């Protein structure tokens, strides 16, 4: 995918991966004790069976799964937003239900929801995650990696990829010649946003049209509108 | 450049079929066939794949790329089933011993052998360097593993008519002009977390009716245990 | 002198050369030796050159079966400018024998012909040097020994009808393999691997005795190219027709051309056929032209596996060519992709219409289609799919249930895979079923039920003015925001603490519900246990104190009652007189503050 970055430990305790049949599928945010967001579109299909999910927190390599840091739990309630399309790929959040809840550690901590009417100015500096890939397909990363992109206004996204409706519910992330994205290989994690001295879910790891090509910008969900809906279920 | 397959899905594949120590691949300058390690100097594999010189490949996780997992230990001896008809590729299924002794570690294992004949119905995996590309003359790196259970005796007979004996069995279920099992020529046949066939051949790349036709072992008790005894 | 690894001394121990020069048919030791019968003792017959016009050679254990691995090799020297026939009656052995047949002798070697297990028939090598290396691989009883019988022969006297006419059964005939090709062509007694593909009985022959060439039957995945060339043919007087059989059998099935190539540099190609032809040899007639010296080459291109490509019975005959009895052949129909797009089938139905098939659920449904179906029910009736039969083929096929009647569809539920499932219930009076399929494994389908009524999903209410829990247990005051676990769904806990006129979203006054009425609190001493239990019936952090402003309302107060287990009690009894209202003020639980020193990429 290319613009990975080594990861430090603890450094995104709130990034967490799901596992489905015993392989890393998609990705994951921890948002409180019993309650995790990620895309709707990697777990469709999937929700008749939750306890083949596996939720992994804290994991911070693929073939390191041995630290006490990390707690292995298990789903139960998987909900996916009634909004969703699969045709436009509009609305790609669903939430998903721990076993019983996590305790919270240095490594493992919960991440701030946008308040209301709370938008990231586009142009800033925004941080990734995910377990993606080096190249554009296959050679999977087992190091979590991290790149900063600034956001993209949808002005200039539904412009630059006149493939799909984009509208208001869309935050586009990429840069003009390209090198850091994260909307294919996999997710791994979601968009984290830092203002004041503290980092939000500003987005979620979405759809995209190619990896470090130019002109190609990044799509992630919106969170800021879909913060009631969150909240509906966090408590 | 648009594809079939996008927005983080890996298209249902392992992801180089991590928890797989029984992998094990074939090379003569370029992956032919498959294979499933018995013990740390025996593997099973069809007799088709038969070559001069063959190269064993070790818990392998890419064809083109190594990242220093994979081990690479030279073939040694080749022994072939006694009773092999080409034409109707019955009994395809032979050993190579290894040179040295393989190192098992959590990417390279043994699997036990088979101890009861398999059930139609019964969930079996299908492992294998398979194309998992939905268009395009172009063969993946991707490894690819699929879910598939033996079939009835009557519809696996009916599917190959004058093809099908009794030491062969159905894996592949309904069909699909998309990728599949298909060959791979000697893909594991683990059922129950016990090795139960050797991928022998198919209706082409899966083209219709049935991906591909199994070898089971389970009948060759006394070739897959006295030879080994005998060839220590 | 002493070598170094991987050399070897000579006789007179004078000068080091690679260890392959010896017995290899170039002379490097200063004294010869290197070429000696006697020094390259293979232990086969005790021979090791054989400068004689014709002649024969043993291997190891002539009388019993070899038990040992043994290497031998043989190098047949004639006079310069003739060539050497080799020619095998029967050769069997036990898998791993190669006899390594190699073009002439030294580092100039790259392969001339490798055959085991089977009798090679007759190889001819076009060069007055043959070398041979015997092998043995495995150390069980292999086979008594190998033998060849060769004779000399001018080979350039030959005719036409000599170096054309082929049948496949005398080996390859005068034909050269290609010495720039990716690989070469195999000739294998009756079928082959691939099953589809290739041919499964010689056209000469007529059953599974005969041979014929192809292409490499072994699994590959790579594209490669094969190559045939034969001996230039002499000018005649008369043009002369080319006849030959072609079996291009496979879906892979690349392209087949003879490209003649002459001595004046003007190639061209005179056949060229591409795709699947089926299973059954095709006649290909070719007119012949360019009287100077040309050679005849058969160059086909090899795809990956299941690409079988099979050439017999080479024939040439003078005149023009006659009319083909033998139709021109066509290509296979191959399955049509009529445009799969999007069958649609039925759209809407109402309450007469219930039972449906899919789309052909006693068979199977069809790949790419994308089916809508309009549940439309009366006014106030809602909706119940309660599906009867269930079977899609896990992930990739999806049956999506969503709401209809606005722009903005509401998703109710999505099933997938084998097995029964549960009943949908709609919010209003219309469902959309939408079928997603794949190309590949297309199950049979599922059937429906479309059942449609009052409150399907809605259970009853309670009477008595007793509210009522998501579950639908009865809950008229027990569990009115009193901390319990009747209704496993939690509604009747809800939340009956709540801000009121703030100045930020952490910041209300004092608002708190006993069962169904909203109303303030006495907070005349404020501690850090009173902060603390507010705190965690709003579901915020930790926080701290707060001072009243100014007691501008006289209503029904109610005290608050703090506990050592946490609980709050509220006792409805204003036992006081001048209250305040009362501001509460907490923090937002510990987010995700970044603790491990990131270090600085500027990149
Ligand atoms: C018989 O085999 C020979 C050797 O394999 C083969 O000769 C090769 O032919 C190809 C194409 O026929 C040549 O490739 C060409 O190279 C030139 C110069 O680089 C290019 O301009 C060509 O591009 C165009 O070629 C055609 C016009 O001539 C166009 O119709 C076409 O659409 C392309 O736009 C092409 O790439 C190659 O150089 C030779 N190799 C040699 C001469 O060594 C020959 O074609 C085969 N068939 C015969 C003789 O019938
Ligand atoms: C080569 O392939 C040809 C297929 O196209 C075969 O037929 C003929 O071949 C020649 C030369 O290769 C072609 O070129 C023409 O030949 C004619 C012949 O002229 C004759 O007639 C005139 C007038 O009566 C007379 O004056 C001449 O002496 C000849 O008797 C020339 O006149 C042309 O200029 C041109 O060079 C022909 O086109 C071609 N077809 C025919 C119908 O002639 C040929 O047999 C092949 N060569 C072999 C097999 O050696
Ligand atoms: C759901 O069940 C319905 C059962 O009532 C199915 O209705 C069937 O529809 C077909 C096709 O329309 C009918 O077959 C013909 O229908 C025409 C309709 O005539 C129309 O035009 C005249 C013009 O004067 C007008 O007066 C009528 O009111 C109609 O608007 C008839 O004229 C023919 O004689 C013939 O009957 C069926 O009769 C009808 N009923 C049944 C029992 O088949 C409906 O098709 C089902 N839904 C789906 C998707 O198939
Ligand atoms: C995750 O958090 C929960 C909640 O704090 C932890 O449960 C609590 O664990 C402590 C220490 O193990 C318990 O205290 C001890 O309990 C035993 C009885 O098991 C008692 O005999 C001791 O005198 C002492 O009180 C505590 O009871 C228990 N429950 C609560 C409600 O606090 C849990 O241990 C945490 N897990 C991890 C892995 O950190
Ligand atoms: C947001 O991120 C972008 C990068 O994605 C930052 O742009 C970077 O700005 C620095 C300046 O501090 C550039 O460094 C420059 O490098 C040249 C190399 O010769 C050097 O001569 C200059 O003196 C300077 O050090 C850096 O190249 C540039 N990145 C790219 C890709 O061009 C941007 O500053 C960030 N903004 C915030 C608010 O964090
Ligand atoms: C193998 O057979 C070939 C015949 O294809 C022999 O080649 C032929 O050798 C004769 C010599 O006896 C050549 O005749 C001479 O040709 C030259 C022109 O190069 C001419 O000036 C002389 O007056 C004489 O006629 C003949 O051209 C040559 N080629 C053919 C096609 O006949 C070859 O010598 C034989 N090799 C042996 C017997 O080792
Ligand atoms: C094309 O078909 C013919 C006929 O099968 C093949 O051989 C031809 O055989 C006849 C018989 O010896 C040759 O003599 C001809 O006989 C007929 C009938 O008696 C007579 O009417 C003619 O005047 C002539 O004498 C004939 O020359 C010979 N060739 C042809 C063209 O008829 C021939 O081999 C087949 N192939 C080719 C490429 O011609
Ligand atoms: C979904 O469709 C199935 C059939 O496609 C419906 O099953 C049928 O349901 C009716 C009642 O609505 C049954 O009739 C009653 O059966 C009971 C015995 O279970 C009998 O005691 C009553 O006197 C009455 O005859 C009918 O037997 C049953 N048929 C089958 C094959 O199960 C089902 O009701 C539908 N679901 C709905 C409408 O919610
Ligand atoms: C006590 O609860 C109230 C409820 O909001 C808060 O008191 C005041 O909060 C403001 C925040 O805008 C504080 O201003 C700044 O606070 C930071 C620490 O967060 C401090 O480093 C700055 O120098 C500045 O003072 C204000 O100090 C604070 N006043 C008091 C008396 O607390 C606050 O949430 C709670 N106070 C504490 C210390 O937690
Ligand atoms: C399979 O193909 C072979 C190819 O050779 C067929 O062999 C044919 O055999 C007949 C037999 O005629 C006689 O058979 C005598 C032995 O019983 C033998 O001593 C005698 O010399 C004579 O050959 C022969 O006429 C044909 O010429 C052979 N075919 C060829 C192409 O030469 C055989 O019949 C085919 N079928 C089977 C079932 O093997
Ligand atoms: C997203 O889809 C909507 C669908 O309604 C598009 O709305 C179109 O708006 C124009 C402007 O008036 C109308 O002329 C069209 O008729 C509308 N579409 C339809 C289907 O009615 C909207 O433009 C789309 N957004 C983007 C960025 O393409
Ligand atoms: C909001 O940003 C400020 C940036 O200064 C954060 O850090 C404060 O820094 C001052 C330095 O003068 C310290 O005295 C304060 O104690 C720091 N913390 C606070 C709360 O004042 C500040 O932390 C940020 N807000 C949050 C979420 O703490
Ligand atoms: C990896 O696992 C080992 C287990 O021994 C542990 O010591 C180490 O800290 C782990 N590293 C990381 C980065 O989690
Ligand atoms: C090799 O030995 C076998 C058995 O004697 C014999 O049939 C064969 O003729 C010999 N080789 C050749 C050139 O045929
Ligand atoms: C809101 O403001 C009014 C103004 O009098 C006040 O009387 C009331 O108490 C305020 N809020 C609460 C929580 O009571
Ligand atoms: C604060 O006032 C309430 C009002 O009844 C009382 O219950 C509580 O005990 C008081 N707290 C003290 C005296 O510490």
């Amino acid at each position: 995918i290319v613009g990975g970055s080594n990861a430090k430990e603890g450094a995104w305790p709130w990034v967490v991966g799901l596992y489905y049949g015993g392989r890393l599928l998609c990705g994951a945010s921890l948002v409180s004790s019993d309650w995790l967001v990620s895309a709707a579109a990697c777990v469709y299909g999937r929700n008749l069976e939750p306890s083949k999910w596996t939720a992994i927190l804290g994991l911070h390599m693929k073939s390191n799964l041995t630290s006490p840091q990390t707690v292995p739990r298990l789903i139960d309630e998987i909900v996916i937003n009634p909004h969703y399309n699969r045709r436009r790929k509009d609305n790609a959040i669903a939430m998903m239900h721990l076993e019983f809840k996590v305790n919270y550690t240095d490594y493992i901590q919960p991440i701030c929801l946008p308040e209301e009417n709370q938008v990231f100015p586009p142009g800033r500096n925004c941080s990734i995650a995910g377990w993606g890939t080096v190249v554009y397909q296959g050679t999977t990363a087992n190091i979590l990696q991290e790149a900063d992109v600034p956001l993209l206004s949808n002005e200039r996204c539904q412009q630059q990829m006149p493939e799909y409706n984009i509208t208001e519910n869309m935050i586009c992330a990429g840069y003009e010649e390209g090198g850091i994205d994260s909307c294919q290989g996999d997710a791994g994690g979601p968009l984290m946003c830092q203002e004041n001295n503290r980092w939000f879910l500003a987005g979620v790891t979405s759809f995209g049209y190619k990896c470090a090509l130019p002109n190609r910008p990044g799509v992630y969900a919106r969170v800021s509108r879909f913060t009631e809906w969150i909240q509906s279920f966090l408590h | 450049a648009p594809f079939d397959d996008d927005d983080k899905i890996v298209g249902g594949y392992n992801c180089e079929e991590n928890s797989v120590p029984y992998q094990v691949s074939l090379n003569s300058g370029y992956h032919f066939c498959g294979g499933s390690l018995i013990n740390e100097q025996w593997v099973v594999s069809a007799g088709h794949c038969y070559k001069s010189r063959i190269q064993v490949r070790l818990g392998e996780h890419n064809i083109e790329v190594l990242e220093g997992n994979e081990q690479f230990i030279n073939a040694a001896k080749i022994i072939r089933h006694p009773q092999y008809d080409r034409k109707t590729l019955n009994n395809d299924i032979m050993l190579i011993k290894l040179s040295s002794r393989a190192v098992i570690n959590a990417r390279v294992s043994t699997i036990s052998l088979p101890t009861a004949p398999p059930a139609t119905g019964t969930k079996c995996l299908i492992s294998g360097w398979g194309n998992t590309a939905s268009s395009g003359a172009d063969y993946p790196d991707e490894l690819q593993c699929l879910d598939a259970p033996v079939l009835s005796q009557a519809k696996c007979e009916a599917s190959y008519p004058g093809k099908i004996t009794s030491n062969m069995f159905c894996v592949g279920f309904l069909e699909g002009g998309k990728d599949s099992c298909q060959g791979d020529s000697g893909g594991p046949v683990v059922c129950n977390g016990q090795l139960q066939g050797v991928v022998s051949w198919g209706d082409g790349c899966a083209q219709k009716n049935k991906p591909g036709v199994y070898t089971k072992v389970y009948n060759y008790v006394k070739w897959i245990k006295n030879t080994i005894a005998a060839n220590s | 002198i002493e070598c170094l690894p991987g050399s070897s001394p000579c006789t007179d121990a004078l000068t080091c050369i690679k260890a392959d020069l010896f017995c290899d048919g170039e002379v490097n030791c200063p004294d010869g030796s290197d070429e000696d019968n006697k020094m390259c003792a293979t232990v086969c017959d005790g021979r090791f050159l054989l400068t004689g016009s014709s002649g024969s050679f043993q291997a190891t254990h002539y009388p019993k079966p070899s038990e040992t691995s043994v290497v031998c090799q043989w190098i047949i020297r004639v006079n310069q400018g003739l060539s050497i026939k080799l020619s095998f009656d029967d050769f069997n052995t036990y898998y791993t024998d190669i006899l390594d047949i190699y073009e002439g002798v030294g580092s100039s070697k790259i392969l001339r012909a490798s055959i085991w297990e089977t009798n090679p028939g007759t190889i001819r090598i076009f060069s007055n040097q043959v070398t041979a290396t015997f092998l043995i691989e495995s150390d069980e009883s292999d086979y008594v020994g190998f033998n060849a019988t060769y004779t000399a022969f001018n080979s350039s006297e030959l005719n036409n009808y000599e170096k054309i006419n082929c049948n496949f059964e005398d080996g390859f005939c005068f034909w050269v393999q290609d010495l720039n090709d990716d690989n070469e062509w195999e000739r294998i007694q009756g079928s082959t691997f691939s099953p589809f593909t290739g041919p499964n009985f010689d056209h000469t022959f007529g059953n599974a005795s005969g041979f014929y060439i192809s292409t490499p039957t072994g699994p590959g995945g790579r594209q490669e190219r094969v190559g045939l060339l034969s001996l230039p043919l002499d000018p005649t007087l008369e043009p002369a027709c080319l006849s030959f059989w072609y079996h291009m059998y496979g879906e892979n099935v690349h392209k087949l051309s003879i490209n003649i190539s002459n001595d004046q540099n003007m190639e061209k190609t005179v056949f060229q056929k591409e795709g699947n032809y089926g299973d059954n040899w095709n006649y290909g007639q070719v007119t012949l032209n360019e009287t100077v010296k040309f050679k005849v080459a058969f160059n086909a291109f090899k795809n990956k596996i299941l690409s079988d490509i099979a050439l017999d019975d080479i024939s040439l005959t003078y005149g023009i060519c006659n009319g083909s009895l033998y139709p021109e052949p066509t290509l296979v129909p191959t399955p049509p992709p009529e445009l799969p797009t999007d069958c649609g089938g039925p759209f809407e139905l109402w309450e007469p219409n219930t039972t449906f098939s899919s789309t052909n659920f006693p068979n199977s449904y069809p790949n790419l289609a994308f089916c809508v179906w309009i549940l439309n029910a009366q006014k106030g009736k809602n909706i119940q799919l309660h599906f009867q039969e269930f079977d899609l083929e896990n992930i990739n096929d999806v049956v999506e249930i969503r709401d209809g009647e606005e722009a903005d569809s509401l998703l109710l539920a999505v099933y997938t895979g084998p097995g029964p499932v549960k009943d949908v219930f709609s919010t209003t009076n219309r469902m959309t079923v939408l079928l997603i399929t794949n190309d590949v494994l297309a199950r049979g389908g599922f059937k429906a039920n479309f059942t449609t009524g009052y409150h399907l999903g809605i259970p009853e209410p309670c009477k008595a003015d007793h509210f009522q829990c998501k579950n639908g247990e009865c809950v008229p005051l027990v569990n009115l925001c009193d901390g319990h676990l009747h209704c496993e769904d939690g509604s009747d806990e809800a939340d009956c603490v709540r801000f009121f006129n703030g100045t930020t979203n952490n910041n209300g006054l004092v608002r708190f519900r006993i069962q169904s009425i909203w109303h303030t609190a006495c907070a005349e001493n404020w501690t850090t246990q009173i902060s603390n239990d507010v705190c965690q019936l709003l579901g915020l952090g930790s926080g701290n104190s707060s001072k009243p402003i100014f007691p501008t309302d006289g209503g029904p107060f109610v005290k608050l009652n703090t506990a050592p287990d946490g609980h709050l009690i509220l006792t409805p009894s204003q036992q006081c007189l001048q209250d305040s209202l009362i501001r509460l003020q907490c923090n937002h639980k510990s987010c995700g503050k970044k603790l491990a020193a990131q270090d600085i990429t500027p990149k």
